[PDB]
């Protein structure tokens, strides 16, 4: 009984002209009148609010869009004048048309559904868009496309200390091409005076699993220069087995 | 004499077989949702709903599901009428509740998470009573919005099970099997045409050695989700290509269970190739050095 009374008072609050307390039999009739006094676009608004998506109907034959909603402007910063009168291939990264051809094909898949990711041009700037839709009536695609969320270089090593991954910024920081660091141990590029130090660091990073340790040593550049370098390093662990996949270092000059 | 106005409320409710408490619940939830919609804002609803691969959920800061789109049954079996007005915690996995709470409160308003919701529909398409309800992982993406009270407006998409695929897969997609270690145990031939690796030279290899380091934080996160809830959708990441460069990738991971001993057997991954090989002139790992 308490919950039905609470429902009655809540419905009394939700009706304006009623809050301005008429029974319950009366309260329901006031609510019915308020319902009679009052859709579809309310779904477009919730969808744009939740996923930053816009609806579009294109043609499965030529790709020409038969309808684009105004929601394409807050999503892609493009007016309906651009989309309308064009085809989806013109609004898509040139390396996706093949994919698009496979999705806009109705040779085997009607009323079938479609789900695919593609790069759409916005504002040349492209944004990743997840498109989910279905085939309709020759045939059209009704879909919704939604959006979604040098001083150093990163490197990966094995337990020994051998470069197994090098990010390109090394070319600017130490001068070597990535192929020149890959395959060789990091101790090889270290000043001998400092080598032991570096080794001790690589001996502790593994024994201090997951923790970050910072060593500093002289790195031999391609120009044969002793650049002082601060390497912060930690071991990466497999989330399921806790086994050490590799040692991740952030080699920073100065 | 009795009251038939209760039937008139269900008729003007945008109905017949409902108890009085349910009609109250639906009316009050509709009015609150309309208040929020007047807050956000200043036929084609069929197209907008049929084109969705998920359902819209407007949930208050206290967990009250004040709005659910009509297609929710199509993904969850539980209908719009059965759930509207009820707490989300009464229909989600307890181990996710706290996470749900963290996404319901509060400077940024974007929300992107994975929750486990009750599901009474089977892969056959039949609907099942509420007592036997499996857990379905929903990728929920949306916004927290303060209105005059705070709500969470999210789109909740299920992650298609790799066995039962209703969506046509284009040539830019390929499958890969993994252990819970994420080491490769099987891969499609298409990878050779898409990234350049032979499906055999990848077996027994840890997938953590083949993606660009800058994406690690993403991957591990996904992995944990994939091990905690059974399914996950990764962000956009880079897998290092065979002969230098990398390829952009988004994969849907699903933990497969052995139907006989009910044990986690493997992880199937549906990898969507998002681009051609980028920076193919640059080598990144030792595996790229032939
Ligand atoms: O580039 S990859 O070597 N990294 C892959 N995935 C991966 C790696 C580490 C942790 C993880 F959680 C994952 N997942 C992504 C979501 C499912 C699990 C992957 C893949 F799934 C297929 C092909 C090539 C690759």
């Amino acid at each position: 009984r308490n919950k039905m009374t609470a429902y009655i008072t809540e419905l009394s609050d939700m009706v304006p002209t009623c809050s301005a307390k008429p029974d319950k039999l009366t309260i329901l009739r006031m609510a019915v009148s308020h319902m009679k006094s009052l859709t579809d676009q309310e779904l477009k608004h919730l969808i744009l609010e939740a996923a930053d998506g816009f609806l579009f109907i294109v043609s499965c034959e030529t790709g020409r869009v038969v309808y684009v909603s105004d929601s394409v402007t807050p999503v892609l910063n493009q007016p309906q004048s651009e989309w309308f009168g064009s085809t989806l291939y013109d609004q898509v990264h040139p390396d996706d048309v093949d994919k698009l051809r496979e999705q806009l094909s109705t040779s085997e898949n009607m009323g079938s559904r479609r789900s695919f990711i593609c790069r759409m041009r916005c504002g040349p700037h492209f944004v990743v868009v997840h498109c989910t839709g279905y085939i309709k009536a020759k045939f059209c695609l009704v879909a919704i496309g939604r959006l979604q969320v040098p001083t150093e270089f990163i490197s990966r090593h094995n337990i020994e200390g051998i470069f197994t991954f090098v990010d390109h910024r090394c070319v600017a920081t130490v001068g070597y091409q990535p192929q020149e660091l890959l395959g060789k141990n990091i101790v090889e590029f270290c000043h001998p005076e400092d080598q032991q130090l570096l080794r001790d660091s690589f001996q502790q990073v593994v024994k201090l699993k997951g923790q970050v340790l910072s060593v500093m040593f002289r790195f031999r550049s391609k120009t044969r220069e002793w650049l002082w370098m601060r390497t912060s390093s930690f071991t990466f662990q497999n989330p399921y087995s806790d086994e050490i996949e590799y040692i991740i270092c952030t080699n920073t000059n100065v | 004499k009795e009251t038939e106005v209760f039937y008139e409320l269900a008729h003007e409710l945008p109905s017949s077989h409902l108890d009085k408490a349910s009609i109250m619940r639906l009316a009050i939830s509709f009015l609150r949702t309309h208040k929020l919609l007047s807050s956000v804002c200043s036929q084609m609803d069929n197209l907008y709903l049929k084109a969705l691969e998920g359902f819209i959920a407007v949930v208050t800061q206290d967990g009250d599901m004040i709005f659910l789109s009509e297609n929710i049954s199509k993904f969850m079996g539980l209908t719009q009428v059965e759930l509207t007005g009820h707490s989300i915690f009464d229909f989600t996995h307890p181990c996710d509740h706290e996470e749900i709470r963290e996404n319901l409160t509060l400077v940024s308003t974007e929300r992107d998470f994975f929750m486990r919701m009750k599901c009474t529909v089977t892969n056959r398409g039949r609907t099942v009573n509420l007592k036997s309800a499996t857990w379905k992982v929903l990728h929920c993406t949306g916004q927290v919005r303060v209105y005059n009270l705070s709500c969470l407006i999210i789109m909740c998409e299920p992650i298609q099970h790799p066995s039962h695929m209703d969506i046509p897969l284009d040539s830019k997609t390929f499958l890969s099997r993994h252990s819970m270690d994420m080491k490769f145990t099987y891969c499609d031939d298409r990878i050779l045409e898409l990234i350049g690796y032979h499906p055999e030279e990848l077996l027994g290899r840890s997938a953590y050695e083949f993606y660009h380091a800058l994406d690690s934080e993403n991957m591990t996160k996904s992995h944990q989700n994939l091990c905690t809830k059974g399914q996950v959708v990764s962000g956009q990441y880079r897998m290092l290509a065979k002969h230098g460069g990398y390829v952009w990738l988004e994969t849907q991971g699903t933990v497969i269970y052995n139907p006989r001993n009910l044990q986690p057997q493997c992880i199937m991954c549906v990898n969507y190739v998002l681009s051609e090989i980028e920076k193919n002139d640059v080598v990144f790992s030792m595996d790229q050095t032939e």
